[PDB]
Formats: structure tokens, C-alpha cells, sequence
RNA sequence: CGGGGAAUCAGGGUUCGAUUCCGGAGAGGGAGCCUGAGAAACGGCUACCACAUCCAAGGAAGGCAGCAGGCGCGCAAAUUAC
RNA sequence: AAAUCCUUUAACGAGGAUCCAUUGGAGGGCAAGUCUGGUGCCAGCAGCCGCGGUAAUUCCAGCUCCAAUAGCGUAUAUUAAAG
RNA sequence: AGCAGAGUGGCGCAGCGGAAGCGUGCUGGGCCCAUAACCCAGAGGUCGAUGGAUCGAAACCAUCCUCUGCUACCA
């Protein structure tokens, strides 16, 4: 898979306290904490862990919720680290 | 017109009081060396503010020595007289009572005269002092918030 | 509001009936009465209770659940006509 | 009553007779397309079962077809279906 | 400033003065389709500075250094 530097109505978030039955509740790099729903294709196929970097589809009506578009890993995190993502660790 | 404007000031008063001390306010203290220290219960500390201004009820912390805490400063006094704010480099003798814990922190053992005193600012406090604190809030010292939220990790 | 009735329907039934005909009731809420063959009448009066109109502040005058029309209420209803 | 409408009747008035028929469906229930673009368990459809995760008979469209037709959807009270 | 209860990544054990190991955690295998539990092995020790009679990291004359808790006068 290729790198995706997409900040077009969607934000990067650090997964924290992933408790729910799909609820998630991560902490977005720009704004405050939000409930990011596990999107259809990520239900069983791709596993998001207790501490993870994710690209979340910022759904802008209510803004107190969202849905996880992409899961990242160490190499892509280290790349994102390189360009634009706060000195916040990966 | 008068009734509406009166209600605006009344709601500002009603907002300020009963939702107090959550807006901890940005405060960076430099220790004034060779001042008469009271050890514990209470702590009488002669200080000079370097970044922001200092009022009563702001929780304080010492970094570098892990992250040790002194909760809720009770009174700030110049010489003998009481003052509401620090004058950006004043010789204020402050009376501080640490919050009820298992042990209060001690001068010399935990924190030294060289160590910096920084206010405990969080997401809740910064969000609380962002909106509905823009008239009493500081003039051109803003940056220290962005400079201290980065080291407190926000 | 009650009937005459209405919708549905094999037979049995179920549901509706404020609404043009018949009977009852009330004119914002109660109460009291004059006149008359007939009223406890309200497009009659008298008082209180609730609302509200004029005013020279002394006093005066109120009743659409008649036909139009307006406000409100609400998902919900027509022309100040001859 | 005075008018109106209708009926009656001079003159005008039909070739995309452009003087234009809509409202809902086309997997099953249930009559009608495994036709072609688009989207990719996102957008949406779906009374019920279900259809959508890169060849969608069901979504957004084009074409075609079906139903009733100056009408046909949708919601809600109620009756038959309810032995 | 003083007092007090302790010093091995990490919870405690230990002696007769000759002489340092246990549970838990970490790492590498195996068993199982997989995890856990189990079964094999591994690494991790200046016992805070010790002057002393010496067979002393030790017992103390606690001499001294470190950490934790408590007491002491509020400008
Ligand atoms: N491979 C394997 N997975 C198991 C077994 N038992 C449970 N699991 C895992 O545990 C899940 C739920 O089992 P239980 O509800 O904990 C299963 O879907 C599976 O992933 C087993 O015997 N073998």
C-alpha cells in the first residue's frame, strides 16, 4: 500500500481507551476527543489496538462522532512523522 | 436596551462566580533566592512571575523532578498588603496550602530554588479559559499557553 | 349529548354517530329577577368572579358556541360578497 | 331578483392533431428487465424477507416494460382478512 | 533544621562469622490448529561509603551517604 497525506475533511487521531462495541473514542491531533465508528470493511478484516495511529473520516454535522477510514502501522507512522504530524510519538 | 445590557453583565457575573478556578490561567514563576521560607503547613514563598500574571486558586507544579504538584495557592501578598494579580516581576510573598493528600511536598527534598514553578493547565482548563475569558484574559503574553501545552502534551 | 342513522359484512358480528330530521342542553363562569299566555331569556335586566373598551380620572359602556371576518390553537376547515 | 354556469347557436379553432397524462413500481410477496453507464457495506433502497464490501435483476441515472388512470402515492383512526 | 522507617530492574527470605538463594516479572525453546495454564532452559547481584577484632554484603561502636513519611515559626 502507498502513503496517504490526506487532510481533506478527515483528521489523524491516536486511539486511546478503545472501549465500546465498536465505539473507539480516540484523541484527534487538531481538535478534542471523538467517537470514531469502526467502518464496514474494518469490522473483522483489519484490527485497531488500544494504542494506534488512524485516519478518521471527520463527519461534519454533529461533530461529536466520526468513523475510522484507515489504520496505520510503524513504517507509515514513521513516514507521517517525517512530514506533518506533531512531535507526539508513533 | 438597558435591561438587555444589564442581563449581559449579570450573566457575565453569574458565569465568572460559581464557575471559578477551572480557568487556572497561565502562570510561570521564577524563585527569588535568599527569601524567608516557611517549610510546610502553610508554605510562605517569596516569588517573582516571569510569564503571565498570578491570582489566587491556581494549582502549581514543578517539572524535571518527575511532575510534583502543589494544589490551590490560597493568598498572594506584596510585603504585608494583599494583591489580586502579579505586576510582571513583583516580590510577592504567597501563602500556599497543598491539597489534602497522603503527604504534602517539602522544599529542598522534592523541589529546589533552581526548579521552575509552572501552572497545571489541561484540555478542560484551556477550553474553559478560551471562551468566556477574552475581556479579563492577558493582552500579548498568549504564546506561553502554546509553549506550555506542548511540554504538558496537548 | 341521546335517538332516526353511517362504514364494513357469507351467517353471526365489530366500529362510528359534534354535523342539516326528532328530543335535550348553554350563550365566558355561577346566582337572582322584571315583563308576559310562554323565559329563570342573555342580539332583556341586576350583582359578584375572570378578561377588557373609552375617559377631561368625575363617571360611562361590555358579551360571535347567529352571517361574514380577524387573532390564537393546531396535522386540520371558504367571501368583511348579492 | 340581477348576473353566472349549463343547454341552444352565428364567426374562429388539429399533424411531432408541441391543443404534449400523471402518480407509483419492474428479486419474492405482486403485474413488469440477469439491459447499459455510475457508486463500491460509503451513498442510499427496503411495510416484511432482504439488496449494497469493483461484473448490484433491488441504490443514483438513461432506455424499455408493468399497474391504475384525471387521478395515484404517503401517514394515521377504524372494518374484513382474525376460527 | 531535627526526628523516625528502610536501601538489590522488582515483593519479601537468610546464617554458625568460614561460603548468596525463593515467589513474581523479562527473554529462547516445546506441548496445542491458536491463546492461557503447564514442561524444559537462560540472562538480571559494586548487598549505598565501611575504619576497626577478622572466617564480614553481614553482628554492632552506627562513624557516614541515599530515599520515603512525620514534627517545627504564616508576610
Ligand atoms: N484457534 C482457536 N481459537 C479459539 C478456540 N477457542 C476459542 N477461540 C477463539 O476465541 C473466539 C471466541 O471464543 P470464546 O467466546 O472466548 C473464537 O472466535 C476464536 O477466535 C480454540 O480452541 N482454538
Amino acid at each position: 500500500r502507498e502513503l496517504v497525506f490526506k487532510e481533506d475533511g478527515q483528521e489523524y487521531a491516536q486511539v486511546i481507551k478503545m472501549l465500546g462495541n465498536g465505539r473507539l473514542e480516540a484523541m484527534c491531533f487538531d481538535g478534542v476527543k471523538r467517537l470514531c465508528h469502526i467502518r464496514g470493511k474494518l469490522r473483522k478484516k483489519v484490527w485497531i489496538n488500544t494504542s494506534d495511529i488512524i485516519l478518521v473520516g471527520l463527519r461534519d454535522y454533529q461533530d461529536n462522532k466520526a468513523d475510522v477510514i484507515l489504520k496505520y502501522n510503524a513504517d507509515e507512522a514513521r513516514s507521517l512523522k517525517a512530514y506533518g504530524e506533531l512531535p507526539e510519538h508513533a | 436596551f438597558d435591561a438587555f445590557t444589564k442581563y449581559r453583565q449579570d450573566y457575565k457575573k453569574q458565569k465568572q462566580e460559581e464557575f471559578k478556578h477551572i480557568a487556572v490561567f497561565p502562570c510561570k514563576i521564577k524563585i527569588l533566592p535568599q527569601y524567608i521560607f516557611n517549610s510546610r503547613d502553610p508554605i510562605v514563598m517569596g516569588v517573582t512571575v516571569e510569564a503571565g500574571q498570578v491570582k489566587q486558586g491556581t494549582p502549581m507544579c514543578v517539572p524535571s523532578k518527575n511532575f510534583v504538584d502543589i494544589g490551590i495557592v490560597t493568598s498572594i501578598e506584596i510585603n504585608h498588603k494583599q494583591v489580586d494579580v502579579a505586576k510582571k516581576g513583583q516580590e510577592v510573598c504567597v501563602k500556599i496550602e497543598p491539597i489534602p493528600g497522603e503527604s504534602p511536598k517539602m522544599f529542598g527534598r522534592h523541589f529546589e530554588a533552581t526548579d521552575i514553578l509552572v501552572s497545571k493547565i489541561s484540555r478542560q482548563s484551556i477550553d474553559a479559559l478560551k471562551d468566556w475569558f477574552r475581556d479579563e484574559m492577558q493582552k500579548s503574553d498568549w504564546q506561553l499557553i502554546v509553549e506550555l501545552k506542548k511540554v504538558f502534551e496537548i
